[PDB]
């Protein structure tokens, strides 16, 4: 469970 | 590789909306592009606004949105407030590097509008033993920070000896002041006569022109 | 707790020189999070260097900076690390470390690198003078501090008795590795024969002391 980057 | 464009500047009154765009030179910006928002207020204090093209950082208010707008991808502060006044950094994500953009200067209005006081100061003798002249050009207490400065040496529009330095924003009245450095040797000094600087600003109908002949009072 | 990036990094180097920035979080699952290196020039807007994953195993750098910089990041330590290496003048910026939520969520303090050969050397000051305004529109007057290095320059006016209507603009680093900057004062011109300026500059680490006078071009 990883924080949200800013790209995917 | 890519360029990433977005308008140079803005000015907007509190309460008002304005919208901010980001271009891409491989094209249209779609949402595999990730469109970033992010803000510098004055002391470089940098704020992230929005990512992955709509979705905010928790905590930013509402009324930054982002969306996309045919080609380009969109930065919309609905109600602006003083506070927003900053320069604003858009960024594209092409596959596995980010490219940000020149910024975008947005001006929400804290007080009327003020034009530049503009002063030229010549060449000091001292500093011509040297071999080495400074021009330089003052634009004094003036409000919206955009300001076009360029210098004109015998009508010939100079670029590349020019440096830029302007004061931190005045808690009070909210101005600024701007001086430009126009150096260049000592033979290309005496080479020419005419020494002007041409300011242009928000505050003013037609830009303002302040010059200076060498050798002439 | 709350969320706090803390930088610490090099000041000055010199070109071909390597530094290495750290940024310790403390206030967020570091070992979580994707992290960023991003980097503010003094004329440039911001630029991109480069991004990490949590565990580190894919790292992407900006196409232009890919053989200049490497990062890397102990999650143990809760640390972020930016290794710069052979520098050029054109690395002289304000670094920064963001931690993405979403976007560029989290940043740290930010941490300065100026890179410049140069020497210690005490400034040049040289008067910024007006002709004596035929109108009697208000007078602006001052100092140019040029050719300096490190850093820190003091100006003041008549020994400080001189407030209003004073201002020392930042240094720009010229292309030379030296510093220039610009003391100015407005004035009504009226009392511009009359009334005496004197700029005074101290710039410590050269120990130089300079109280320059600044008057109208006699013509
Ligand atoms: C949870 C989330 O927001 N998504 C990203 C996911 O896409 C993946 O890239 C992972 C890599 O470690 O990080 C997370």
């Amino acid at each position: 469970s990883t924080a949200p980057p800013a790209h995917g | 590789q890519a360029v990433v464009t977005q308008e140079s500047a803005l000015t907007t009154s509190p309460g008002e909306t304005v919208t901010l765009t980001c271009r891409s030179s491989t094209g249209a910006v779609t949402t595999s592009n990730y469109a970033n928002w992010v803000q510098e207020k004055p002391d470089h204090l940098f704020t992230g606004l929005i990512g992955r093209t709509n979705n905010r950082v928790p905590g930013v208010p509402a009324r930054f949105s982002g969306s996309l707008i045919g080609d380009k991808a969109a930065l919309t502060i609905t109600g602006a407030q003083t506070e927003d006044e900053a320069i604003y950094f858009c960024a594209l994500w092409y596959s596995n590097h980010f490219i940000f953009g020149s910024g975008t200067k947005v001006t929400v209005l804290k007080r009327t509008v003020a034009a530049p006081s503009v002063f030229i100061f010549p060449p000091s003798d001292e500093q011509l033993k040297s071999g080495t002249a400074s021009v330089v050009c003052l634009l004094n207490n003036f409000y919206p920070r955009e300001a076009k400065v360029q210098w004109k040496v015998d009508n010939a529009l100079q670029s590349g000896n020019s440096q830029e330095s302007v004061t931190e924003q005045d808690s009070k009245d909210s101005t600024y002041s701007l001086s430009s450095t126009l150096t260049l040797s000592k033979a290309d000094y005496e080479k020419h006569k005419v020494y002007a600087c041409e300011v242009t600003h928000q505050g003013l109908s037609s830009p303002v022109t302040k010059s200076f002949n060498r050798g002439e009072c | 707790m709350e969320v706090k990036l803390l930088q610490s990094g090099g000041g000055l180097v010199q070109p071909g020189g390597s530094l290495k920035l750290s940024c310790a979080a403390s206030g967020i699952d570091f070992s979580g999070y994707w992290m960023s290196w991003v980097r503010r020039a003094p004329g440039k807007g911001l630029e991109w260097i480069g991004e990490i994953t949590p565990d580190s195993s894919t790292i992407n750098y900006a196409p232009s900076l890919k053989d200049e910089f490497i990062i890397s990041r102990d999650n143990a330590k809760n640390t972020l690390y930016l290794q710069m290496t052979k520098v050029r003048s054109d690395d002289t910026a304000l670094y920064y470390c963001v931690s993405y939520y979403e976007g560029f969520a989290y940043w740290g303090q930010g941490t300065l690198v100026t890179v410049s050969a140069a020497s210690t050397k005490g400034p040049s000051v040289f008067p910024l003078a007006p002709s004596k305004s035929t109108s009697g529109g208000t007078a602006a007057l001052g100092c140019l501090v040029k050719d300096y290095f490190p850093e820190p320059v003091t100006v003041s006016w008549n020994s400080g008795a001189l407030t209003s209507g004073v201002h020392t603009f930042p240094a720009v680093l010229q292309s030379s590795g030296l510093y220039s900057l610009s003391s100015v004062v407005t004035v009504p011109s009226s009392s511009l024969g009359t009334q005496t300026y004197i700029c005074n500059v101290n710039h410590k680490p050269s120990n130089t002391k300079v109280d320059k006078k600044v008057e109208p071009k006699s013509c």
